[PDB]
């Protein structure tokens, strides 16, 4: 079922575990904000280019 | 009338020379008579040292005897152990505000012994479902933080979520010195029958803060209308599972009886749980979740549930229990039983702290679950509600800008996101920072929040009526 | 701070006063219920009471 | 009186034992081993052995001393060194000539051949004397010159004879009471039960610092005399150098080291790096060892002396502690301690909680770190010592979760948390300045307020420069420093300079090993005046990728300003801050135009 | 501004002190109302004192005080412990006694007591005795100075109702 | 010597009066006066004789774990004899060259040991007043131990492996190129320059008990080295004793006869994997996952009996191996052993898997008494410095190849593409060495420069500048 990374499981594994997952929904937003930035700039750029 | 008569009624209390042996923190005795559930006792060293103690189990003749501060030197051959009546009761009275008491209700300031007016049972007893009312008013905490945002309601049971390190118990003392009902601002100066108090309870509190709490208290006029508690890290655990008990015994005799307006404070419960899990394991008990016993639930709803308002008496309970995580994390036992039984809670937050802002209040992830009945027109003021939210959402944007600071620049920022920082610096600075002797009035607060609010025109600010906007933006 | 100093024995003989006021009550309640307690205590530890806890 | 009825592992039920109270200890067998008592049930006392239990048969007698487990508290505990019971392992050796310890010796804890110098108190015959009292002075070191001998706190009563000035052993009377008619005989030393404190007239608040010398101990988690402290123990300069400093420098006027669960390697090199320390009290190098009192027990030595070595050496720091005397007590690996109350609660069979440990380790770790604190001594005159708990908890593959720490954050006042990274990358002292924490820096305030005013307020920049960085670093790890502004930039690498020229001390170069605090105030301010003039200039039109360039000489002149000696002494060395701090506003003053 | 926050914490000093003076004034006042009842306490158990000294009328107290602890040490063998002083006047009552202990507990008689040659401390007790069952393991301590101790403060609200009225709702 | 005291016969008392047997061990009732430990002949009804300690006793009642198994053990027939002393090897100096089975019992045909003394297996505490710390650096002639994690000679120090990954043949390496850094010897003449290794097999294949007896005899080491071989087929609880037996063999010729032994033990995991065993059929509380409570204390005892004492000229290094049962140190044998043990060798599973030899991984690998073994007047005055440095970028390259893993190399700075660079180079040709090259602790020092040259001298911060601008240009 889904995927594993095949780490002996302990709760120091449980830690690191919970800090990535939120290091990546945070990296998530933050990307996703950015990408939405650069995704405005470049429809202004394309029609800039376009005209 | 009062049928208390039956006090002058006298028992025969035993003394029992008859210790079979010693087991840790607890002592068993054979032979006593007529078992019955709880009982307690003070127990004589063979140096002639009373000691206390209470009773833990009951079967044909089986009584064992968990003592207070340890059992070191108890014999078999010449410890006494005195059983009283019956369980440990608090001696109450009204003029039991402006007293000091130790864990075991004993004060420890140079008064006497308090003069009861009755004996009450610590454990209390169920409110009948069918006599229960809504809390509708407004505590001020004279903290900015917690009076415009996260506003209290008379009868919200609403904790202090924060760290070991971070400074809980200075926000304790300022809100116990500060705390007060709007309705003597709001009646101009009218109103004085509702009388309002304070029960102040310290646990597993540090030697050096537990005088800070008594030198503080002493200090003012908080004391006046405080009854106080303390439990040192190094005195009797057990006193630090009675201490909250004994609390919520005064809270609720002053309100429910008195007619007066308490508000309790609950200091530490992450000491009050290590003591709950020390008792259970004391008796042969399988460990819960995180070694803490599986009725924790059970015990912190007993405490949480001696407040709020009740039908026919006009006294009110407040209770803002205080809380320390362990390893900073909802998921631990402590907070998230508190928060699943409590009204929202207020954060306290480490970065926050040590970024020197004080009170480190984290808005964001801080609600008032009863906020609603604390605001209003006659509550409080009538712009209230909006302000809070207003400033709710100004902060959450200048937050998130921040984050994006780092990510697209400065100069790619809209000027929302521009009047946001500023308005977050200047929240984070002044209305949020608040001098630890310093007493912002509700209407005190409100006005640096529109002061600090007036930074946007009123075109952005959306999450307020523009029935408020034309009353308060223009000043 | 000199101003703030002139009233501490003020605030003491306030403090007096508002103690001998309370102290003068609880003499006079005292003295005038004392032997009523005393022959109230006396008769409770005097005449004892004979029971079982069987029922 | 007694008889061994089963052995199992070092505990050893005793029947027809009747009568014996709790933790009463007794003399088990025909060596008369040394035993404590820990249950009680009718005539069956379990009592607990602190010695070898193998190939044991059921008949051994019993006989109970009906005394709790003492220390013998007098002239002769300092300069020697202990085991978990006070057995001096010196005359240990003297005794028996060989690598093994005998079994069941009973030498005296205290020499008793050694007759000191006696300087009678101020109590005369016929004066009453109470517990604690000074009735005389004793010469014992040149670094604990006027040894305070006191009465046990326990005692009273009237004089009825004191001895003239002279030399005593410890096996003459001293003084004789008379309380209820009841004249008893006191020598030049008493015994005290290590399990309870020692009273105090009443427990005053800390309130002057703890010295240790590492910069980011004294700068950022300060430390009082008499208060508490959690180090993380592990491995490198983070444990031995402290420990090192606080022996050397910390002003303490004793200092009683206390290791259980070390390994015998690690005990060699404490029991041979401590005799060949100094300290200049004045212009007089003496041995740390005239100031040190060692407790030596090691893995081997069993579980019953594990745990009461700790509680030996805070009963001797009480003790120094009722003479006024300052003294610092460092426990290494307080886990171990831990771990052998987890093995005793086993072997008793008591249920644990958490994982595997006794739901009481937090109530006997607070009530062993609350044997701490500044005290006025019980007796007369008045006095003023402090204990200073400096207790080293070891990580098991844990750094917080293990109830160990759990417990302690509670109940201690002072943590200096290991910091796991910088130990991977070998920066030293390697302890996390982001949970590490001191509530005593409200308290020292007015310490502060008198010597260095703006101590508190820079501390408080250097640790929000610091978290902001870690926020900001945390944040561009995953994104990249090209679009960071140039305040973002200023606060990253003053960050790193602060982590690589303030927080980090090798403790081994003859400058820095101590840095005194007055050197580290110069230093906090130096630095913080380097962050904040970076900030104005950029504040300007000041490029800062240009400005590190052009003041990289200041840069480097701040960075190595933790070079300074302290040994210069504080005018001089002060003057060559107020010069680097001069040179850097001037500096930045030129370059921001 | 400095001296401003120097007036400010003057401020803060002055309202120390009058806090400071408050509560020794509530302290004193709870002083001055609780002194009365250790004196009260103390004269009542005198009065106990000099009630039990005379044998005429401590012989039914002292009587009533044995069986009312025999009625709860339901054994039909106990040991009794009493002073040196007037031991015979338990040795008189023994069979009075035991029929009455039978026909209230709706028991047989007590079979066998006995009055334990270890007598009880004169200096300490005023009359009384301490009840032990047949094994001397189970105590019942029925003595004049600790029933006096007992009820001394189990009455304290009744006392507090008959010194003062009340000032709640109860 | 006052051996002669031996001359004394004591009687033992034979015992046909078993009450019970379960698993590895058997329980019989009625014994006079059971002493704790003393082992007892219990023979079969077929006649053989296997021996058994006494677990524990209980008045008449002793429970005794046969070494050899309990098949066969009846209660009809089975008579045990108890003799009067607990477990005693027969020592002598002899015994090198000799191989001995489980037991101690000789299986090279050879005759039983003409013991000179018998010694307890148990073994007796050393007074922390006569100790001394091991100074003395040994090359083991691997580059990935003698830079990173130096054995010095005196030092406890595991090869932590696992299945399938040759632990056999890194052991068999450095008992081969087991040697001083400075020699006290001058020329190898005048002093002991060889090792005396007691190499304990317990639980191990035939496989690996072949290799190393025949590593020894090609090394020529088996001339002066003492074999307990207790293998797979051999009985399971046997090598509860083979550890001791080995180690007191070792403590004899070490601090007896003052050589320098090389302990190596086999598979410390079978050891735990007996304990476990043992403990269960005690009904014993579990410790952790099965294992006993006390396996923390007999592993000290294991452990520690290592090292040099006082007064004497011998040494005991002692170099043990235990599989990791899931790669893991959180596992209780693993992390109970590095609890005690003064560092540990990692070998890692990846690192094998990638064909490099040995597959040592440095970065859980350490040596916590080399920092007092390495400097001026031993090895090179830069060793410590370019061990703190390798480990540093070994593990800046860790992180940047987790780093790639998780986002693009283009966002990695030229710090991490220099240290991806360092650690192919590094893992390729610095760790990897044949298994015969024995390079000395120089080359490796040199190698390892080489290695560093690839970055700049000013990213080498964790080194001193002295050192730094005294080696880095050498070339």
């Amino acid at each position: 079922s889904g995927n594993r990374e095949q780490v002996f499981p302990t709760r120091m594994t449980l830690g690191l575990m919970k800090t990535k997952l939120k290091g990546a929904n945070q990296g998530y937003s933050l990307l996703k904000r950015k990408s939405e930035a650069l995704t405005k700039r470049f429809r202004d750029i394309t029609k800039r280019i376009d005209d | 009338k009062k049928a208390v008569e039956q006090g002058f009624n006298v028992k025969p209390r035993l003394n029992y020379n008859t210790v079979s042996g010693v087991n840790g923190p607890l002592v068993i005795l054979e032979k006593v008579k007529f078992p019955r559930y709880n009982e307690i006792v003070n127990l004589t060293l063979p140096d002639g040292t009373v000691r206390q103690g209470q009773v833990l189990e009951i079967r044909g003749d089986r009584a064992i005897v968990q003592v207070f501060e340890g059992t070191s030197g108890i014999d078999v051959k010449k410890t006494t152990v005195e059983f009283t009546g019956e369980s440990l009761r608090i001696p109450v009275s009204e003029d039991m505000l402006g007293r000091i008491f130790d864990g075991s209700g004993r004060p420890i300031d140079n008064g006497p012994k308090v003069f009861a007016e009755d004996y009450l049972d610590i454990n209390g007893s169920p409110i009948n479902p069918y006599a229960r009312i809504y809390p509708e008013e407004m505590i001020s905490t004279g903290v900015s933080a917690i009076d415009t945002m996260n506003s209290i309601a008379r009868g919200q049971k609403i904790p202090i979520f924060s760290a070991s390190g971070l400074p809980h118990n200075e926000i304790a003392a300022q809100i116990c010195r500060q705390a007060g009902l709007v309705r003597p601002t709001k009646d101009v100066h009218d109103g004085h029958e509702e009388n309002f108090s304070i029960v102040f309870a310290a646990m597993g509190v540090n030697l050096e803060t537990a005088r800070f709490f008594k030198q503080d208290f002493e200090e003012n006029g908080s004391l006046e209308r405080t009854s106080l508690f303390l439990n040192l890290a190094n005195d009797p655990t057990i006193e630090r599972i009675i201490t909250p008990r004994l609390a919520l015994t005064t809270a609720e005799y002053l309100a429910y009886q008195t007619e007066r307006h308490v508000l309790t404070i609950l200091t530490d419960m992450s000491s009050y749980a290590d003591a709950l899990r020390e008792v259970s394991a004391a008796r042969e008990e399988v460990p819960g979740r995180r070694g803490y016993p599986g009725y924790m639930y059970t015990d912190l709803s007993t405490i949480y549930e001696r407040a709020g308002r009740v039908e026919g008496r006009n006294g009110s309970i407040t209770q803002i229990p205080i809380l320390t995580m362990p390893n900073d994390d909802i998921t631990h036992p402590i907070p998230d039983l508190t928060g699943y039984i409590t009204e929202g809670q207020i954060f306290v937050d480490r970065q926050l702290h040590n970024k020197g802002i004080y009170p480190p209040i984290n808005v964001l992830p801080s609600l008032s679950r009863l906020m609603k009945s604390a605001i209003g027109e006659g509550m409080t003021r009538k712009d209230h509600g909006d302000v809070s939210n207003q400033l709710y959402a100004k902060y959450a944007i200048g937050k998130d800008a921040a984050a994006m600071k780092a990510v697209v620049g400065e100069e790619a920022l809209s000027i929302e996101d521009k009047l946001s920082l500023e308005f977050l610096e200047k929240f984070e600075k002044t209305f949020i920072t608040q001098g630890a002797y310093e007493d912002r009035t509700v209407f005190e607060s409100l006005d640096q929040a529109w002061s600090l609010l007036r930074i946007y025109p009123k075109e952005m600010l959306n999450r307020i009526s523009p029935k408020i906007l034309d009353e308060f933006y223009d000043r | 701070e000199q101003k703030n100093a002139g009233g501490v024995g003020e605030l003491e003989k306030k403090a007096e006063a508002g103690v001998q006021g309370e102290l003068a009550e609880i003499k006079k309640i005292a003295e005038k219920k004392k032997d009523d307690v005393v022959k109230i205590l006396i008769e409770t530890v005097i005449k004892p009471s004979a029971e079982v806890h069987i029922n | 009186y007694g008889a061994i009825y089963s052995v199992s592992g070092p505990v050893v039920i005793a029947e027809n034992m009747i009568g014996c109270a709790m933790y009463e200890l007794v003399k088990v067998g025909h060596d008369n081993l040394v035993g404590e008592v820990i249950r009680i049930d009718g005539d069956k006392a379990t009592i607990q052995v602190y010695e070898e239990t193998a190939g044991l048969t059921v008949g051994d007698p019993v006989l109970r001393t009906g005394k709790p487990l003492s220390v013998e508290l007098g002239p002769g505990l300092m300069e020697t060194i202990y085991d978990g019971i006070q057995r001096p392992l010196k005359a240990i050796k003297e005794e028996s000539q060989s690598i093994y310890i005998p079994r069941g010796i009973d030498t005296p804890a205290l020499d008793r051949t050694i007759k000191w110098q006696f300087t009678p108190g101020k109590f005369q015959v016929g004066d009453h004397i109470s517990g604690g009292d000074i009735y005389g002075s004793v010469f014992e070191n040149s670094l604990i010159s006027s040894h305070k001998i006191l009465l046990p706190p326990r005692s009273r009563g009237t004089i009825t004879w004191i001895a003239p000035a002279g030399e005593y052993t410890l096996d003459e009377k001293i003084l004789e009471v008379e309380f209820d008619g009841k004249k008893s005989d006191f020598t030049l030393y008493h015994t005290w039960p290590v399990r309870v404190p020692r009273p105090v007239t009443e427990k005053l608040s800390a309130d002057y610092p703890l010295l240790t010398g590492q910069r980011v101990l004294d700068a950022l988690f300060p430390c009082v005399q008499g208060g508490t402290t959690c180090i993380p123990g592990a491995f490198g300069c983070g444990k031995t150098v402290i420990s090192q400093s606080l022996s050397k420098y910390s002003n303490s006027d004793a200092i009683i080291y206390v290791g259980c669960g070390e390994r015998g390697n690690e005990m060699a090199e404490v029991l041979m790096e401590f005799p060949e320390l100094y300290t200049e009290m004045s212009g007089t190098k003496e041995p740390i060892m005239k100031r040190t009192t060692l407790v030596a027990n090691t893995s081997n030595m069993p579980v019953a002396a594990r745990e009461a070595s700790i509680y030996t050496g805070i009963t001797l720091a009480e003790y120094f502690r009722d003479q006024g005397k300052n003294v610092s007590m460092i426990a290494d690996s307080s886990s171990r301690w831990a771990e052998a109350l987890r093995e005793i609660s086993g072997r008793l069979g008591e249920m644990p909680a958490d994982q595997g440990f006794p739901a009481y380790l937090g109530a006997k770790l607070a009530s062993f770190y609350e044997r701490a604190g500044k005290a006025v001594a019980l007796g007369s005159p008045d006095r003023t010592g402090s204990v200073s708990i400096v207790a080293a908890v070891s990580p098991a593959g844990g750094d917080f979760s293990d109830p160990v720490t759990t417990a302690t954050l509670g109940i201690t006042q002072v943590f200096w948390g290991l910091d796991k990274k910088l130990a991977q990358r070998k920066h030293f002292p390697s302890i996390n300045t982001s949970v590490s924490y001191s509530k005593y820096t409200n308290v020292l305030n007015k310490f502060y307020d008198s010597n260095y005013p703006e101590f508190p307020v820079l501390r408080d920049r250097m640790k929000e420069i610091l978290s902001n960085a870690e926020e900001l670093e945390q944040v561009v790890q995953l994104v990249g420093k090209s679009a960071l502004s140039d305040s973002d930039k200023i606060t990253l690498d003053v960050a790193t300079l602060i982590k690589e020229d303030f927080l980090q001390q090798n403790g081994y170069s003859t400058y820095d090993a101590f840095c005194p605090i007055w050197k580290t105030f110069d230093m906090m301010r130096a630095f913080i005046s380097y962050h904040d003039e970076a900030q104005k200039a950029v504040a300007n039109g000041a490029n800062w990728s240009k400005l590190a360039d052009s003041t990289g000489d200041v840069k480097h002149a701040v960075s190595s300003s933790k070079f300074f000696e302290p040994s210069r002494g504080e005018k001089e060395v002060h003057g060559e801050f107020e010069k680097l701090l001069s040179t850097m506003q001037e500096r930045f003053a030129e370059s921001t135009d | 501004g400095n001296f401003k926050s120097k007036l400010k914490k003057a401020m803060l000093s002055q309202q120390i002190t009058k806090s400071t003076i408050a509560n020794k004034m509530r302290l004193k006042v709870l002083s001055a109302r609780e002194q009365s009842l250790d004196g009260i306490f103390e004269e009542t158990k005198e009065k106990l004192s000099g009630i039990a000294n005379n044998r005429d009328e401590y012989k039914p107290i002292l009587q009533s005080l044995i069986v009312e602890a025999l009625l709860k040490l339901l054994e039909p063998k106990a040991i009794v412990k009493a002073l040196e002083r007037d031991v015979d006047l338990i040795e008189s009552m023994k069979d009075d006694i035991m029929r009455e202990y039978g026909e209230k507990a709706q028991r047989a008689p007590l079979e066998e007591i006995v009055i334990s040659n270890d007598y009880l401390n004169k200096d300490l007790v005023s009359g009384g005795v301490v009840v032990s069952n047949a094994s001397d393991k189970i105590e019942i301590n029925n003595t004049l100075e600790e029933r006096l101790k007992l009820l001394s403060e189990e009455a304290l609200p009744a006392i507090r109702l008959e010194l003062y009225g009340p000032s709640k709702t109860r």
